[PDB]
This record gives structure tokens, sequence and C-alpha cells, in this order.
DNA sequence: AAACATTCGTTCACGTGAGTTCCAGTACAAGTCTGGTC
DNA sequence: AGACTTGTACTGGAACTCACGTGAACGAATGTTT
């Protein structure tokens, strides 16, 4: 259902931090392995500074 | 001395014999406008 | 407004095309005008720069006395604008060229750039444009292809290479180009992997929890495992709660 | 390698995950001039200011 | 690491552009 | 009736302010080495 | 006593990135002139 040709801005990528919250990783690791499995992406709403 | 008087000069090049600092300063000696890059008010580049 | 060009494959072969913007960032057409505090009027402010040396005495200089100058490691290389003008990279304008065909798979979608996703059509009124765009698109479409570009929207633009894909529909089929990525803005960063990782390894019961997790929020629903999927938060229709 | 920014990953309002963000595609700009003296060939300061 | 550049360490080696060259 | 000039909404490039991460300079406190005599 | 070295914490500036503004340029439509 994500469209090649709905391009807007260029795409970035999130990695596990492990720094500020410990037990990220494994819970990061886990969705990666079952979205791959089930083929899905995360719709998510996205705030990068405040304002 | 006062042979040379408000006129800006703007040297990018010297011999081998007289490097650009060197006629930079002689030229100074004589009470010239040092430019070091030509413009509108520039009378003539060296 | 249409950008009307040629598309070129090599020098003998010419097709009239027309060029819109599809998808772009939509900004406010108009902008926030600063105006006095008492009077509300735009008449009553005024900006305005002043340069001024760094010595103590804080000598002024004028605007013509400013010549710019870049930065080479530990120096400044004076380079004026008009030998910059003349020592600058000249193209010819308005080029839709052809540099080459390539499979689909080698264009992947995480390395398109750029802000914005054009469409090409044949040009209008023109039976043998239409023509020769359909030949080429079905061509693609059929080897599995895409055509890498080099795009200069004027004159003074810097030139692009880009990606054109066909899209075909039932009323309407149109070539669909992205920008594509030079050397220079490709960043080579290396992250530590997570399947290997041994203190990372999540267990099977925390597998089938995440498992659980994903089938519970799924967005979207098949119609009764007869046809098709339909989905039920459509974002794309949704408008832009900044303008409201 | 810098991250742009550290983000919380918020599955609920109590799961929360630290994530990281990169950008793995930037353009690339001609490094900004910087005014010059014309006549002695030092950086001059600039300053705005509005009345 | 193999493929590592002799100039800035830490970086991948990029090989060099070569453009289009045309497949047999 | 046909040709040329002007205007308008659009487009791109370039410049400037605010947010975030990283590193150098600074401060202070504790540790370590030394000196002298009674 | 005194002086240097080492460890911890803090603050300011550099650099990088995005948003917003301004400037110049242009194809098409319309109006004016001949």
């Amino acid at each position: 259902l994500l469209k090649k040709h709905h391009y807007l801005r260029p795409s970035l990528f999130v990695y596990p931090e492990e720094s500020l919250v410990i037990g990220s990783s494994t819970l990061f690791s886990a969705l990666l392995i079952k979205c791959l499995e089930k083929e899905v992406a995360a719709l998510c709403r996205y705030t990068p500074r405040r304002n | 001395s006062n042979i040379f008087e408000d006129v800006e000069f703007c040297v990018m090049s010297g011999t081998d014999s007289q490097p650009k600092p060197d006629l930079e300063n002689r030229i100074a000696e004589f009470g010239g406008y040092i430019v070091q890059n030509p413009g509108p008010d520039t009378y003539c580049v060296i | 407004i249409h950008w009307p060009c040629r598309l070129t494959i090599g020098s003998n072969l010419s097709i009239r095309i027309a060029a819109y913007k599809s998808i772009l960032q939509e900004r406010v057409k108009k902008t926030w005008t600063v105006v006095d505090a008492k009077t509300l009027k735009k008449e009553d402010i005024q900006k305005e720069t002043v340069y001024c040396l760094n010595d103590d005495d804080e000598t002024e200089v004028l605007k013509e006395d400013i010549i710019q100058g870049f930065r080479y490691g530990s120096d400044i290389v004076p380079f004026s604008k008009v030998d910059e003008e003349q020592m600058k990279y000249k193209s010819e304008g308005k080029c839709f060229s052809v540099l080459g065909f390539c499979k689909s798979s080698q264009v992947q979608r995480r390395f398109f750039m750029g802000n914005q996703v054009l469409k090409v059509f044949a040009a209008r009124d023109d039976e043998a444009a239409a023509v020769a765009l359909s030949s080429l698109i079905h061509a693609l479409d059929d080897l599995d292809m895409v055509a890498i570009v080099r795009y200069a929207y004027d004159k003074r633009a810097n030139p692009q290479v880009g990606v054109a894909f066909p899209h075909i529909k039932h009323n309407y089929e149109c070539l669909v180009y992205v920008q594509l990525p030079f050397m220079e803005d490709l960043r080579q960063y290396m992250f530590s992997s997570l399947k290997n990782s041994k203190k990372y390894a999540p267990t099977e019961a925390q597998l089938n929890a995440v498992d659980a997790l994903i089938d519970s929020m799924s967005l979207a629903k098949k119609d009764e495992k007869t046809d098709t999927l339909e989905d039920l938060f459509p974002t794309t229709k949704i408008p832009n709660p900044r303008f409201q | 390698k810098r991250a742009l920014s550290r983000l919380k990953l918020k599955l609920n309002k109590d799961i929360v995950i630290s994530v990281g963000i990169y950008n793995l595609v930037q353009k690339a700009l001609k490094p900004p001039p910087i005014k010059l003296y014309r006549e002695t060939n030092e950086p001059v300061k600039t300053k705005t200011r509005t009345f | 690491c193999p493929g590592e550049s002799l100039i800035n360490p830490g970086f991948k080696s990029k090989k060099p552009a070569g453009g289009v060259d045309f497949d047999e």
C-alpha cells in the first residue's frame, strides 16, 4: 500500500540508541524481525523538534 | 617619499627578483594605498 | 505550469514532452508581515544590514567594499563574484536526455533525493509524440526497466541525474521522474549488526508477543478474502492540520 | 557519524523506546562564502538591526 | 578492515565514478 | 486583423535564524612528590 | 608547607541541519499599437 511515486522528502534511518532507555534494543530487534516476516511497515506520527 | 599620493595599487604577481610582498613594501614606501584586490576605485593592477 | 522539452535518445531520436509537478511539499501562499507596534503600518519599519571590520575602532565598510572569498583549509582564498561567473560551470539548459536504461532492481527507493516528483506526458495536441512515449513506456514496463536521465530546468539550474520509470493506468500512462544521488551525497556509516548481537537477541515469547501486537494493530482489511485489500487509515486523503 | 536527533518511539503511553535518526543521503552544497575586505583582505563582521 | 580508505580511516573507500559504460 | 510590450503566478538558487550534538577550555578537588627542623 | 598531575563536572562555541525569506528570471495571456 506504499506507492513509489508518493515521494515527498528524502528518507531517514532509525536505529536503536540504548544510551537513554535500557532494553530498547531487544524490542527494536523483535519489531524488525516480525515486520520483515509479515512484510509490514510501522505507520507513525513524527514531530522532529518542538513546535 | 610623497611621490605616490592616494592611489590604489593592487599587485597580484611579482617577479622572481622582486617577490610580491617585497614589491608591496617598496610601493608602500612612497605613500601608496595597498589594495589586496582590484575594484571600482582601483587605479591599476600590477 | 507545464514545462515543455524534448526527450532525447542520442542525436537522432526526439520526443516532445510536457512535464508537471505531481507531488511537492506545500507552504503558505502568504507570509507574516512585520508591522509597527503602535501604528500597525508596514511602512513605518525598515530592515537593513551593515558590515564593520573586526578592528577595535569598529570601522565602517560600505557594501561595494566587500568581495566574497572562500576557505581552503587553514587559509582564505579571495574569489570575486565576477571571476566566479567567468569560471562557473556553464551548461546548455532545458535538457531531458536519456543517459541509459537500467534494471528496476538497481534503483532503490531509499536513494531518492530532491523535493519534487515530476509527471512527464506527451506534448499537447501531438499524436506522434503520444505514440512514441507510449511505445517507450510499454517497452520499459515489459522489460522491467527504468531510464536514467539528465535534467536541467533552465540555463542557470544545476544539472541533475534522476530516474524516469513507467506508470501505466487504465485511463492514462506517463513517465514518473524522481531525482537520484550524486557520489557526494552518499554517507558511509557503519552500524552494528542486530541478528548476531548476543545480548539483544529476543526470546520466543517476546517474538510471539510482538507478532500478536502486529496482528492486532493492522490498518488494512481483506475484502472477505475475495478480490483485494482495503485501507482503514488512508493518510493521503487527510488535509494538513497546520493550515486548518 | 552524528545523530540528527534522539527521539522516543511510543508504542503506547507506557511503552517507550529510545531511537536515533540519521541521514544516509544528504545533498552537497558549496561551502558558504565569507565576506572579505577588499583593501586589507581580512574578514568583516556583519550585523543586522531594525528601526 | 578490507576496503578501508588509506586517506580517511573509518570510511569506506569510494570506487571511482565510471559514468555509463554499455554492456556487451 | 496581426505583431510586440507588459503583467502575472510560478520556479529555482542563495542567504539567515533557531535547534541539536560534539569537543575544548575552565574550574575545583584529591593524589603524589618534595623540603626543613626538632 | 608548596607545586604539579589526574579525575570529575560544567559551559560556550563550532558544525550541521531545517525552515523561512528574498531576489531574479520566464512562458503564457491580455492589452495596445499599427
